[PDB]
RNA sequence: UAUAUGUCAGCGUGU
DNA sequence: ACCACGCGGGCGGTAGCGTGCTTTTTTCGATCTTCC
DNA sequence: GGAAGATCGAAAAAAGCACACGCTGACCCGCGTGGT
């Protein structure tokens, strides 16, 4: 195939043999275009601002004749850039502007038209806006929404497992839960009775709903049983028969008819006999009248003679009461046909439970068990019932909701009303009868079909309604007793309460979280997640165990293996590489079809529901080139299950080896080769990575670097193809191709690069461009490498030389031994930032002033201060170094006291940035001047290129006009360009030419200005601050960490360890030619931990700089590119079939000498998440470099250079270091500070603090004798103030005696305790 | 951090943790129900001495 | 008083908000508004009105959630009351009293030293500088190096000369307290004699880590500087790491080589059947040091040397017996360090885990405790030098995969297709073919571990004197798995063998097993399977921390006044114990 | 040793 | 006529705080059944 | 033959949910109402 430019420069080596079919789907569509379905206009609602507008509007006013409308809404131009909320503090949002349009009907008559009507258009507060990377900008900080995993609306048959009756007996119940309303519950008592709840209330009887539904008893009869008529005839007392009703019920008499005797009394009928019924078709047997007697009655029967009913319905027969009705006159009765086992009378025993005998009796229950305290009434209950599921406003079943009802019901509509219905509820009594009964079964709650998620949009529309009915009730409110005659739509509703809400839910959520900024896998990661809490969610503590298990729906759809360990374990999940979701939310996957025993290659998205019913091959199928399976047998999954079946019964396959992992864990090569466990701890392990100064990239990858780094917007990615017209450290300006210009434009697209910025977690963000000056670019091709980015892929840590070998213990549990090399070659070395902050608010007393003027201060102290108050950029500062000065205005009773920013102690650093925030109508400092002209100059830079370029175009025409009548282009250029407008040609078209082209030159100079003055105003805007405070300061001080003993290391297959020894060079073991190793690794761990990834890596990473080290030393003779190519192309050559094929033919002697200076440093390989490169092919590669095929070599003792025994398994593995630094952890205290109520050392690192003896400890100690240690921790080290002063005062004196005391936290809970009515005190008897 | 304060109540006010926290010690000496300890304390009802 | 309820002075004029005086407020103002209605002779409603209010207000102050709504503040949310602030866990009582932050300590996390002794530690020149600042403050003001606490201050600040010899004076014989966050039993906390070293990490003794149950993967440890003589003497005779040797639990020793001295003991102490000077006769074990240092003799030759081993009689004396061993060189140079009343018998076979464990049992039964800790210290060098030395690794070429797993796995897949072609005829139902699926898989999963073991326990022929000879592997995975170090049956037939079948969340067993090694590749399918159990473990080890916690406390509190606080009762009551046996078992 | 002024939530890490 | 204390602070709705934890204690309503 | 003691079951309430460490966010404010 092609390369792109990028691509080019070091094309990966790719070992995977199966062709792809599908590409890689853009990572951050997920959060992108569910905000797509937020702020888009929708012709038809249902989704976005739209559906929520026209599911409040319009909007009533107590039946006040009048009313307001809504027509349309539009979102404004965002006021400023997303770099500039950044570097401002303020969030990235645009306004709302919402038509509006206020109609009053005539007065008096019912049926008048309007009156008046008023239009306006009323801005409703300003929304977030979601930038081009899928985040928010929220108060100068980076946020993502993650989405949400809960149980979609519907309806849900359950069972307990035979639990809570602890007799075995399973009691079913059936659950309605809507988007928004009350939560229904039907459940079987273990008497079987159904009972009803509504939002987990005390249970009532199930009748009582179908009561107050206006359901008459023989209605409900009729509905949830079937009627059976007996008809007295000729004495005889027959009856209508079905012949499957007399199955598995012992015959009480004798079952005759036609003359002939099918049955006898004593023996249970059988199927034959039945089969022989329905042959004869016999509709009418001889019954005694002892079969009445356990037989119900269905409907109420009453004589004509007597006006009086005989029997009511649904109760017992008796032989009085069956002589009665007989002797009535009445010839034909109906009862209920009622099995053992296939049609209980559950609905009978409920009725006969039930108290309420009519439907105002229910309705009465029903308000009483809702509302206890509020007498029943007719008015008060209807209404309650009504607005209980029947209200569009107070219920509503999402459309997701309607159609997984429908669904569950085996409906052919997907379609129909938000509130619920009768139907639908004697559907689902119906339904949970039937599985009672044993027809049907019980749904899975953890089944990925029964699951939805939900991004960003939907919980924004969601709180976009909350607000909108929340200004509503108040528009209400004001309309309905204001007067319409001069009510303005604007005022009536108030944007205040929509700000409040959708700031809480995008600020202060359980779900829009701090974007995590290690390394861009982290932020592809956090964007990709899908967390089970949050609200109307899980809990972390009342989680369970069922719902973190590994579904078998979660195969394409979830990564089994990346998710968080510890409390939320299960709960938070990653999203899979080719996974998507519905249009009801439902997670989705891609398939290819398989038709008539060949795989095509159209894509089918198929859903956990669908997916069951089909048969679905395994990705790891071979296949023949014809797309036929060469095994008999395929190893496929059908239902939850897998097990082999027949080549011509699969319908579907895996569209590739990567769909079951995520992102993360798609990063890990050989991740076949180990165990889940610790691919988990690796996958989780890789996204805590610090990035280096300097990249490096992986020597063995799985391909999928590209696109992680080109996904991610930490690189900058060129929007528009042309050549690099200039380029810097800072900026690059490329000039655009003619094709993909604009009419009316310059030409020039210019990339700000962020140089050394401060990120979430204290992090360093820097941009390096990765192209040189002059060199052709295309449309996304990577122009700049962000942060752990080397070329366009990803690079987490660095490759080290590792050796796998036991060295005098220290490496003895999980400990790594390090070379001084690595030191020295500032490798692990990382870049940290810190932001300090000291804000001069404006006090009672006075306000706060920040000068260079502070009292009780030396002048040493001041000299890094400058003449306005602030640090200078570039000062080293250490701790207790005073940053920012400032005074604040002392008590009434100098009158000034110092509240100067300082360095926190034990954090130095250099001052590389001060941004200084100030509120309008306060005078700027001369550095908040300084800043302002700095950026200035930085815009009118970039204005001036544009108005250059396009000056040069316009001089360029006019001198071209003005040479065909002219024709003095010899002496044109001796005077300056300027000058040709004042010259001017003879009176012709070429004139007015000259004319148009000065007005055109002075329009175009006017613009520019115009641009200049509004990128001017816009930087010295006042900044909008809290109120009471007047200016911010902050300050950005960088220190590099360099790697030392007792910092965190790991590896991408779940290998961590902390570095215990720094050994010189001359101690690491060396090889034949003395090259030291760099790192060794404990053997000790491969087996226990089952990770040989890790050694396949070691031993792919060894080939692969095999081949480097070969290509190295062929280009240090400046030997022909003839033998370069040869050998390059030999090398991506080697492999079995491999998919990728590369031709250096076509490349360039240029092309092939950059790849070849590219690939000096090694041969990077690329090996599929389950497609990777096998032994085989390692040991091939292994030949092909002067290595040997075992993967080990032998060994020299540094220290005695004595040959090791044995070989030792040598290689290069990638290595990441952890964000987990030794300096950072340590904390020492011999007394500091204490607390003000408990008199207790303080807590914590940042404030000097000492360690909790907790519960724990102390138990231990009392284990031990350790009564004195004990006290003295409990007392003189705590908490007793004069036994500290005592004790402090003996040591220093050289007496080593304590005087125990009483310690303060003892008082503080006795007066805790007295001050309320209870008295404790202390007996001295 | 010793000395302590006293605020002299316009009317009699029970004490929660002898009111609510069961058994309740007002209600088993009273010998009366609970929910009628509450509804004549917090003034919905009366009671006679 | 004020003072347990204060106002925190805030930046600017600004004030910390405290609940009980917001609800002190409350109760105040309503009272006030009460006693001025009562005085103006309001009517009966609104008395009545501000009565309730007043007494809501107060219950709210005694207990806010007791009853009704809790009364929320500024932020939304309930005020803490009276009750509040003293029960839970977040009470005086649990955050205040029981437990408590002390000074004198420091938290740091934790590297291997392995020069370390039993009884030593190493601590950071830094963190012991910080600790024991009084120490040196007394010992500058005594020596006269300064003569003001400000002074000491200073010089102790400027780093001087002196402050380190003056540290290093006053860190001679002061134990120090390392302690890890789970403290789940007594040998959670030990005292140390502290080093002084370089860098930011806590050096620990590696024999004691497994009774810390810490490991070197990023733990942190805190320690804690005793104070008065009394504690130091505690620590030095109670909590001391020499002292703690049994565990208290069962009365099993807690300090035994782990990972890297049992490797190293193995290697060293093992017999090739044909090695460079074998059949040689040396004088001693010094001898045979120096022919493997000079490189004349491997470490596994076998050779005959004259072993003089001192033996215990019965009035204590030691009685030296001299006499020619058939042995190996590793085992005469390890007879070295070995004291001098123990036997050769005990080093004159390949060390493993056990054999490590109970040299040292008798060790410490025969002679006592000091000579079995330097012992311990001398097996934990050598091992260390030796396990070192030998340059052991693993590769992807030494988990061999027998050449008889695919004709079993074909037998099986042969077994399984007939018993489903007897299903689809009806003679077997479902179930019981399930059955006979899934013992033919097991049966074909044992067969192959077997034949796995048997291939690699004695892959290795030597030719001696030209003849083929069977001896026991050298091979890396298998000596970790032979020596005991680390590995087990399981881990090994995972990595050369079939995984063997998995089961499903529920607990019921998947009719297709895992037929794939480490060392291959597993395909989505199985990795999607295995996955099941991976997640369920990690689940149950997830939340088994919190029941395992509240079940300890829960314990400990009602076990928490017992004392032994007599001699004897006399009493003649006891219970009778019997062995345990249920139907086949002891 | 007494110093300059620390309390609650939410999130995360290791056992 | 504008403004600074003040105070309590809950959203949403004819009120009531519920939807996916487990164990223990108390209370009341319905049913039985014991017996004088 | 019916009142009172015993029993069963549903419901409501209360209390519990390991340890250690790190980071960030908030610590006003908005009606309202009499004082001026
Ligand atoms: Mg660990």
């Amino acid at each position: 195939m092609v390369y792109s430019y990028t691509e080019k420069k070091r094309i990966r080596k790719d070992f995977g043999k199966r062709p792809q079919v599908l590409d890689v789907p853009y990572l951050l569509s997920i959060q992108l275009d569910s905000f797509q379905k937020f702020i888009e206009q929708d012709p038809e609602g249902q989704y976005g601002l739209e559906a929520a507008f026209r599911s409040v509007f319009p909007i009533q006013s107590y039946s006040g004749n009048s009313e307001l409308q809504y027509v349309s809404y539009r979102l404004g131009e965002p006021v400023f850039d997303v770099q500039e909320c950044q570097i401002r503090g303020v969030t990235y949002s645009a306004p709302l502007r919402v038509k509006l349009r206020l109609v009053i009907y005539e007065r008096e008559a019912p049926e008048g038209t309007v009156k008046d009507i008023k239009e306006q258009e009323v801005y409703m507060g300003e929304i977030p806006l979601m930038t081009d990377n899928g985040t928010f900008v929220i108060n100068g900080t980076e946020r993502v929404i993650v989405s949400q995993l809960h149980r979609s609306p519907g309806v849900f048959f359950d069972s307990d497992k035979g639990k809570t009756h602890s007799s075995g007996k399973v009691l079913y119940n059936a659950r309605i839960i809507p988007y928004r309303g009350s939560w229904l519950d039907f459940e079987f008592d273990p008497k079987d009775n159904l009972f009803v709840r509504i939002d987990r209330r005390r249970k009532l009887p199930a009748t009582i709903i179908l009561r107050a539904l206006n359901y008459t008893t023989e209605q409900i009869l009729d509905l949830f049983f079937e009627k059976v008529i007996f008809e007295i005839r000729d004495n005889k007392l027959q009856m209508e028969l079905v012949p499957e009703r007399l199955r598995g019920e012992t015959a009480s008499f004798d079952i005759e008819a036609n003359g002939k005797v099918y049955v006898e009394k004593g023996r249970r009928i059988t199927a034959r006999h039945i089969r022989q019924l329905e042959k004869d078709d016999v509709k009418l047997i001889e019954v005694p009248v002892e079969y009445i007697a356990g037989k119900v009655v269905a409907k109420d029967y009453i004589d004509e003679s007597t006006g009086e009913l005989i029997c009511a319905a649904n109760m017992e027969l008796s032989l009085d009461l069956l002589a009665k009705l007989s002797q009535s006159g009445h010839k034909r009765i109906e009862t209920l046909f009622t099995n053992d086992l296939d049609h209980g009378p559950y609905i009978s025993e409920t009725l006969r439970v039930d108290p309420t005998n009519d439907r105002l009796s229910a309705l009465v229950e029903i308000y009483r068990m809702m509302r206890p305290g509020e007498p029943p009434t007719r008015e008060a209950a209807e209404s309650l019932f009504e607005n209980l599921f029947f209200s569009e406003d107070r219920y509503d079943l999402s459309a997701v909701g309607r159609m997984k009802f429908n669904r569950s019901l085996l409906r052919e509509e997907i379609e129909g009303s938000g509130i619920l219905s009768k139907d639908d509820i004697i559907d689902v009594m119906k339904k949970l009868i039937d599985i009672r009964n044993g027809k049907g079964e019980v749904d899975d709650i953890d089944h990925l079909g029964n699951r939805r998620i939900r991004s960003v949009g939907e919980m924004a529309e969601n709180q976009f309604r909350v607000g909108l009915v929340r200004v509503e009730r108040a528009v209400k409110e004001r309309l309905s007793l204001g007067d319409l005659d001069t009510l303005m739509p604007q005022d009536m509703i108030n944007a205040k309460p929509i700000s409040a809400a959708v700031k809480e839910f995008f600020g202060s959520s359980q779900l829009s979280q701090f974007m995590d900024q290690n390394n861009p896998l982290s932020e592809i990661t956090h964007k990709r997640r899908i967390s089970a809490l949050g609200p109307g969610g899980l809990t972390r503590e009342r989680a369970g165990f069922e719902v973190r298990d590994v579904h078998p729906t979660h195969y394409g759809r979830v990564c089994p293996i990346e998710t968080p360990e510890g409390p939320n374990i299960g709960l938070i999940n990653s999203l899979s590489v080719y996974a998507q979701t519905n249009e009801y939310g439902f997670l989705e996957t891609p398939y290819r079809k398989v038709t008539d025993g060949v795989v095509t290659d159209e894509i089918h998205y198929l859903s956990a529901i669908e997916e069951g019913n089909y048969v679905i091959a395994q990705a790891n199928s071979n296949l023949d080139e014809e797309g036929h399976f060469v095994e008999d047998l395929v190893t496929c999954r059908s239902k939850g299950e897998s097990s082999l079946f027949s080549r011509d019964q699969v319908d579907y396959m895996d569209v590739s080896t990567q769909q079951v992992v995520s992102v993360g864990a798609s990063l890990i090569p050989f991740l076949e080769h180990d165990d889940a466990n610790r691919a988990l701890m690796g996958a989780n392990m890789q996204r805590q990575a610090v990035p280096t100064l300097r990249a490096d990239k992986p020597l063995v990858g799985t391909g999928m670097e590209r696109a992680v780094a080109v996904d991610s917007g930490v690189t900058a990615v060129a929007k528009r193809g042309g050549v690099v017209q200039y380029v810097d450290a800072s900026r690059i300006v490329i000039k655009v191709n003619e094709d993909e210009m604009y009419p009316g434009e310059a030409g020039i697209d210019i990339y700000n690069l962020t140089k050394y910025t401060r990120s979430n977690q204290n992090t360093c963000i820097n941009q390096m461009p990765c192209v040189s000056l002059g060199e052709p670019v295309e449309r996304g091709d990577v122009l700049a490498d962000g942060p752990s980015t080397d070329l366009g892929e990803l690079a987490l840590g660095q490759n080290m030389r590792v050796a796998f070998m036991p060295w005098n213990g220290y490496n003895f549990e999980d400990s790594i031994l390090v070379s001084e090399r690595v030191v020295q070659e500032d490798r692990f070395t990382t870049i940290h930032i810190q932001e300090l902050a000291c804000v001069s608010r404006d006090t009672k007393l006075g306000p706060e002033e920040i000068t260079a003027d502070i009292p009780n201060v030396g002048e040493a102290a001041l000299s890094k201060l400058d003449e306005s108050g602030i640090v200078y950029i570039g000062a080293e500062v250490t701790g207790g170094d005073i940053l920012v000065g400032k005074v604040t205005p002392k008590g009434e009773t100098s009158d000034v006291k110092d509240s100067s920013l300082r360095v926190p102690n034990g954090v130095s650093g250099t001052v590389i940035d001060v941004q200084v925030f100030t509120r309008d109508g306060v005078e700027k400092d001369k550095r908040a001047l300084e800043i302002e002209e700095m950026q200035l100059k930085q815009a009118k830079k970039d204005l001036s290129e544009e108005l250059q370029i396009l000056e040069a175009g316009l001089f360029s025409r006019i001198r071209a006009v003005l040479v065909a009548g002219g024709v003095e282009a010899e002496k044109l250029d001796k005077l300056p360009r300027d000058r040709w407008l004042e010259l001017g040609l003879t009176d012709e078209e070429k004139q007015n030419q000259l004319e148009q082209l000065a007005e055109q030159y002075d329009e175009l100079k006017h613009e520019f200005e115009k641009k200049l003055e509004a990128k001017r105003r816009k930087i010295t805007q006042g900044d909008d601050l809290a109120p009471g405070v007047l200016k911010i300061v902050k300050v950005y001080l960088a220190v590099k960490r360099r790697i030392q003993p007792g910092d965190k290391m790991a590896g991408r297959h779940g290998n961590k360890g902390v570095i215990s020894k720094i050994n010189p060079i001359e101690d690491m073991p060396y090889d034949e030619n003395g090259t030291p190793v760099d790192i060794v690794l404990n053997p000790l761990g491969v087996p226990s931990r089952m990770n040989i990834g890790q050694i396949l890596e070691t031993h792919l990473g060894m080939a692969a700089k095999g081949i480097g080290d070969k290509i190295n030393a062929m280009l240090k003779q400046q030997q022909e590119v003839a033998k370069l190519r040869e050998f390059i192309q030999r090398a991506y050559d080697l492999g079995a079939d491999v998919r990728q094929k590369v031709d250096l033919s076509t490349f360039s002697d240029e092309e092939v000498m950059r790849l070849a200076e590219n690939l000096r440093k090694g041969m990077p390989i690329a090996t599929p998440v389950f497609d990777g490169a096998k032994e085989a092919e390692i040991k091939e590669l292994l030949k092909l470099g002067d290595l040997p095929t075992s993967g080990q070599i032998r060994l020299y003792d540094g220290r005695t250079g004595e040959q090791f025994e044995r070989p030792v398994t040598v290689g290069y593995m990638y290595m990441l270091k952890l964000n987990h630094l030794v300096d950072d952890k340590m904390h020492a205290r011999s007394t500091g500070s204490y607390s003000l109520v408990t008199q207790q050392p303080l807590g914590g690192k940042a404030q000097f603090g000492g360690q909790r003896f907790g519960e724990m400890e102390v138990w231990a100690l009392e284990a031990y004798g350790a009564a004195y240690t004990l006290q003295e921790m409990l007392t003189v080290k705590s908490d007793d103030v004069n036994g500290r002063t005592k004790m402090y005062k003996n040591i220093v004196d050289g007496n080593h005696q304590m005087e125990p005391g009483m310690p303060e936290s003892f008082n503080v809970l006795l007066k805790e305790i007295r001050s309320l009515g209870i008295n404790i005190e202390l007996e001295d008897e | 951090r010793e000395r302590m304060g006293h605020i002299e109540l316009a009317s009699p006010t029970a004490h929660i943790w002898f009111l609510k926290s069961l058994p309740s010690r007002i209600g088993l000496l009273l010998d009366m129900p609970l929910r009628d300890i509450e509804r004549v304390l917090y003034f919905e009802s009366y009671v006679v001495i | 008083p004020p003072d347990l309820r204060p106002l925190v002075p805030l930046d600017g004029g600004r004030f910390a908000t405290s609940d009980l005086n917001d609800l002190y407020r409350r109760v105040i103002n309503r009272n006030n508004r009460l006693k001025r209605l009562l005085d103006l002779a309001a009517p009966d409603i609104i008395v009545r009105n501000e009565k309730r209010m007043l007494q809501e207000a107060v219950d709210a102050l005694l207990d806010n959630g007791r009853r009704g709504r809790a009364i929320t503040g500024s932020n939304k949310r309930p005020l803490k009351s009276l009750a509040d602030m003293i029960k839970g866990k977040q009470g005086r009582f649990r955050q205040n009293l029981l437990g408590k932050r002390v000074d004198y300590s420091g938290r740091s996390v934790i590297t291997v030293g392995p020069y370390l002794r039993l009884h030593q530690c190493g601590l950071p020149k830094k963190m012991a500088l910080e600790l024991f600042k009084p120490f040196i403050y007394g010992k500058l003001e005594l020596r006269g190096l300064a003569t003001t606490i400000k002074a000491a201050k200073k010089m102790v600040e400027r780093e001087e000369a002196v402050v380190w010899d003056i540290l290093d004076e006053v860190i001679r014989e002061h134990p120090v307290l390392l302690n890890r966050a789970p403290t789940l039993h007594r040998l959670g906390i030990q005292a140390f004699e502290p080093v002084l070293i370089e860098g930011k990490a806590i050096q620990l003794h590696p024999l004691v880590c497994a009774a810390y149950n810490a490991d070197f993967d990023g733990d942190q440890m805190a320690v804690h500087v005793p104070l008065t003589l009394e504690a130091q003497l505690e620590a030095r005779a109670l909590m001391m790491s020499t002292n703690n040797i049994l565990s208290p639990a069962n009365g099993e020793p807690i300090i035994v080589p782990s990972q890297d001295v049992v490797l190293g003991l193995y290697y060293m102490t093992r017999d090739c059947v044909n090695a460079k000077g074998e059949g040689m006769v040396l004088t001693g074990p010094k001898e045979a040091e120096r022919l493997y240092r000079s490189g004349l003799a491997s470490l596994h030759a076998r050779v005959k040397v004259r072993i003089t081993e001192y033996e215990k009689d019965a009035n204590g004396e030691l009685v030296a017996k001299t006499s020619l061993k058939d042995t190996t060189v590793g085992r005469a140079i390890l007879w070295m360090i070995v004291p001098k009343g123990l036997p050769y018998s005990i080093v004159n076979q390949a060390l493993g885990k056990k054999a490590i464990s109970k040299m040292l049992n008798t060790c410490y039964r025969i002679l006592g405790l000091k000579p079995t800790v330097i012992f311990a210290d001398q097996i934990m060098y050598t091992g260390f030098a030796y396990a070192a030395r030998s340059g052991a690794s693993v590769g992807i070429d030494d988990m061999v995969i027998p050449e008889k797993k695919h004709e079993i796995i074909s037998e099986a897949e042969a077994e399984v297709a007939e018993i489903q072609e007897q299903f689809q005829s009806g003679l077997v139902t479902a179930g019981e073919r399930y059955n006979k699926v899934i013992d033919i898989w097991a049966a074909a999963n044992d067969r192959v571990s077997k034949a796995m073991m048997d291939n690699l326990q004695t892959e290795t022929v030597i030719n001696r004197d030209g003849q083929e000879e069977k001896q026991v592997s050298f091979n890396s995975i298998y000596m970790m798995a032979d020596s005991g170090a680390r590995g087990s049956a399981a881990q090994i037939r995972q990595l050369a063998g079939m995984r063997g079948l998995m089961a499903k969340p529920d607990g019921s067993i998947i009719e297709t097993p895992i037929t794939a090694n480490f060392r291959e590749g597993l395909n989505v399918l199985q990795y999607f399977i295995s996955t099941h159990g991976a997640r369920k473990g990690l689940a149950d080890t997830a939340l088994k921390t919190a029941n395992s916690g509240y079940l300890t406390r829960r314990l400990v509190d009602v076990a928490q006044d017992l004392v032994v606080t007599e001699d004897d009762c006399g009493t003649h009551e006891g219970i009778m114990m019997t062995p345990v046996i249920e139907g086949g078992d002891v």
